[PDB]
């Protein structure tokens, strides 16, 4: 089941605004918008979402994994967008140049909303680990493919809603304790 | 790509079958005997995992584990009587609630290994709710010092009291935890998982004065360190 | 809108009965078979076009690029996607179009050919950045713009559509060719109707372009030569 | 010349289906509990018989000989809990991670029998190996002080905490002893059996400045004394 | 002489039921799967031996290279070729043997890992030139080298032959794996018997390694890292 991402994870960010990546007009094209790992166990984003709570009581996971971006603006609005995911081997891609060399999609904005992205479980073990180096699965990259175009009268600020989801061939292994409870007396 | 990996592991019953802490009852047998409200909402490990669904039947199996304070193992007999709701609850070490006659109850020595007992499916209702949403009585629900908005009396299942069987005061103080596992289990309803932190039994409430994040700050929305 | 197939024909492998050289090629087919994206040129109020020669584009990116410079002999067909979006109160038009043998000419009027005028390297074979028009009207050539209509084309029309794709065989008088030696294509986009628009509505307009080598065949294996 | 002498004793199940000392874990109870990392190679007599192979896949069985400074016995009740990779590590003796939900854990006497489990094959890979000829991460790996250049990262299990159930400090020094046996063993390429003495757990150093010779010397080439 | 099997299985690509990630792998299988020549070493009066680690040897040397660091997961068989020759009046054998999973070992007698010595990234993962042994007598990593014919292995032998071929498939634990982090197996050379001759006979006695990788695969496509 999709279920949102706290992707604006940051200290100015506090409440919904987590949940909202904002999207505008750029002057310098090309331009980078937004970043995060794909590693659900990890802290980060995928915290705030059902699969990555689930798979926090795992130690072993495998399969692929699917992220939905659900773009908010005026209907006049339009755009498009490069979604990127890059299979590890270096620090992140510093221009859309690097970044469109992996696994990609190219979005524009039309009377449907959202788009899909699913990410292929490229590994070389059967099963990786949660933060148990030899795992984490790379990066997805959202980046300006072309503008953020709006005619006069209409608010140049929009946002963008990312909710994430394991796929059919997804399976977890080896139960254990959680690490997102705290004990400290009994009464609670 | 002919994937066999395996997906036995991720269902409810190999999910909810493990003991886990439910109950620490304290004696000091200087009273003579101790008393527990059966309620395994007072640890948040199995708190967390239950209160993912609304809806949950299942059996159970308890198991008692009792030692003392510098964890010694004398030899002594010890009564665990299993006292239902309206019963009449034991008033000393030596009073007429000990000669259980039907209600049930375990002799077991503080050498043995630790005792263990199975549980049916005990409520009025068809299945357990952790979340009731309304009174158990029709009234006027006053607005200031509410309470008994979450009694759920469909949940409420005796208590437990333990005694050490002996001529007079043994004087032992006497720990016993009780360790519960669930069992032919079915769920309804999924919920999210909670992220704030516990603070009462029976209530869901939370501090709001210090609301903790779900996911942790990182410096820019454009850097992958959180 | 639509995809035009150039000439209604598929990119194929060069097959029997129609090869000379004598050894066995190399087909990545997945790692060289992909999108790659460009950077994107800014449509402003008096943009004259810009142009890629394509067998040199791709050159130095990527397992494409990596083969083609490895590799003395080269073939394949291209998918070739133009996007460009606006709002629904603007207006604009552009022509994108491929070309077969592009051949810049160069701009003067010696009549003397040993000091006569040449376009240099760059602006015969821009790279990755392309070049812009001097000359939209004569198309650059000395030939008219109006009948560049004859060539497989599309229009983005700013009120119909916001894409554009060609699908391309492979053209060429010889089964296969040196990808650093020969550029089988140019890409062509002009705006014919001038971009206008209204205070407040955005004045950053990108257009980007989108190319994919389908089938793709590299023979004749030696030292890498770029140049 | 019609043998019949058997050779069913030098297969591999045969071979490594008997248990051996893995590991030694120290308690004070003055912390209050004990933490194990587990790794078998710690210990040169299972080693050697390891790493006669490249790779080995197994099931394994575990056995937990528990004793005290003298050699004593006295009654008491002890939890042995298995920390998978990512969980949280106990901090206290009366720490919440001690009310094991999810969690594998024994209860255990003193003076019971040692006590014995199960294990299968929980490796992320295809087969446990002992040699990794490379780093799992890429960066710049320096010159100097290297590490990391045989971590086997399919290879790590998580930790063994062991403490003493009780109310309060028990004042007993505990010294468990860690036995497994390999069950249902396959092994790949075999190699050199060591002829060096061992350095470190993790590490195959040897040292150069005195090397053993593999064979004992003796006076001239043409005795037959050693 | 022969040509040696490498326990008996040829080299192949990675099957159904066998693999995990998923997405189409590469085949170049052309420029890829050839063979490569390295620079010689020169064979001494005291020399004791080299080695190369094989899944970075040919990391940095044309197609096979690129595809290796443009790709993510590697995996690929290999053919090995050691040349060296004599005259009838030369005497001296060398051994050739592929050791999967070579660990080398740090040489000091410190026994608290937190200050041990250990091997710099070079001496681990030499690239083309090698390294040479320090103390073949142990392998360099304390185990005998008397032990190392339980290998797959080859004697050149001066007075017999003047080549060694072994044949080895893929070895590991999983299908596929990273050829930058990596190395799948090591190739040793070692004169146990050392090299002998008279005066006017050639001092001059090279080695060469000529390697061939049977059946690659690459999969995981991005940017190009080689560290």
């Amino acid at each position: 089941v999709e279920t949102i991402l706290e992707v604006n994870n940051t200290t100015e960010a506090t409440g919904l605004t987590r949940l909202l990546i904002p999207v505008s007009s750029q002057n310098k094209a090309d331009e980078l918008c937004a970043a995060f790992m794909v590693d659900p166990g990890r802290i980060g984003p995928w915290q705030s979402t059902l699969v990555g709570q689930i798979c926090r009581y795992y130690t072993q996971w495998s399969g692929s994994l699917k992220v939905t971006f659900m773009f908010t603006g005026s209907f006049m609005a339009t755009g498009k967008m490069l979604v990127a995911y890059s299979p590890p081997g270096s620090a992140q891609p510093a221009n859309r140049e690097t970044a469109m060399l992996g696994t990609h999609v190219i979005w524009d904005f039309g009377l449907q909303s959202s788009v899909s992205l699913v990410i292929p479980w490229i590994s070389n073990t059967h099963f990786r680990t949660a933060k148990t180096d030899y795992y984490t699965a790379g990066v997805v990259t959202l980046w300006y493919q072309t503008n953020y175009v709006v005619p006069p009268e209409t608010p140049g600020e929009a946002y963008i809603i990312a909710m994430g989801a394991a796929q059919d061939n997804f399976t977890l292994k080896i139960c254990k304790d959680t690490d997102e409870v705290t004990q400290q007396a009994v009464l609670q | 790509v002919v994937n066999r990996n395996g997906v036995l592991e991720t269902t409810i019953n190999h999910f909810f079958s493990r003991s886990g802490l439910v109950g620490v009852v304290n004696l000091t047998d200087g009273t003579g005997y101790a008393t527990w409200d059966i309620d395994i909402m007072g640890f948040v490990q199995l708190r967390r995992k239950c209160e993912m669904f609304t809806y949950m039947r299942f059996n159970a199996e308890f198991t008692f584990v009792t030692t003392t304070k510098n964890g010694e193992a004398r030899p002594y007999m010890l009564q665990y009587m299993y006292v239902p709701p309206g019963a009449p609850k034991p008033t000393g070490r030596d009073a007429f609630q000990w000669q259980t006659a039907t209600n049930p109850s375990v002799f077991v020595k503080l050498t043995d290994p630790p005792a263990q007992v199975s549980v049916p499916f005990m409520s009025p209702a068809s299945a357990y709710q952790w979340f009731y949403d309304g009174y158990p009585t029709f009234g006027q629900h006053p607005e200031t010092s509410n309470t008994t908005y979450g009694l759920c009396p469909n949940n409420m299942m005796g208590t437990f009291a333990v005694r050490v069987v002996s001529r007079e005061a043994s004087q032992l103080k006497l720990q016993t935890r009780v360790y519960m596992k669930l069992k032919h289990v079915r769920a309804w309803v999924p919920r999210p998982i909670r992220s704030q932190p516990y603070l009462l039994k029976n209530f869901p409430n939370y501090d709001s004065s210090k609301i903790t994040n779900s996911a942790r700050d990182r410096s820019s929305i454009k850097q992958a360190n959180m | 809108a639509n995809i035009v197939l150039a000439y209604g024909e598929w990119p194929e492998y060069c097959p029997d009965t129609d090869a000379t050289a004598v050894d066995k090629p190399t087909r990545p087919d997945v790692s060289v078979n992909r999108f790659y994206t460009l950077d994107s040129k800014m449509w402003q109020e008096n943009s004259t076009g810009w142009y890629w020669k394509f067998p040199d584009v791709l050159n130095k990116t990527g397992v494409f690029g990596q083969n083609a410079q490895f590799h003395y002999l080269y073939r394949s067909g291209f998918c070739l996607h133009v996007q460009c979006n606006a709002s629904k109160f603007h207006q604009g038009a552009l022509l994108v179009a491929v070309i077969p043998e592009f051949v810049i000419a160069g701009r003067g009027s010696n009549t003397k050919p040993n000091e006569a005028p040449h376009p240099g390297f760059t602006t015969t074979f821009p790279g990755t950045t392309g070049a812009t028009f001097h000359d939209p009207y004569v198309l650059d050539s000395g030939v008219p713009l109006s009948q560049a209509l004859i060539y497989p084309h599309q229009w983005i029309n700013l009120r119909t559509n916001n894409c554009a794709t060609v699908i391309v065989p492979y053209i060429n008088a010889v089964p296969f060719d040196s990808a650093i030696n020969h550029s089988n294509f140019g890409l062509i986009v002009i705006p014919v109707s001038p971009l206008k628009y209204s205070s407040g509505a955005t004045t950053a307009i990108p257009i980007t372009i989108t190319i994919a080598p389908l089938n793709s065949e590299f023979g004749g294996l030696r030292q890498a030569v770029s140049q």
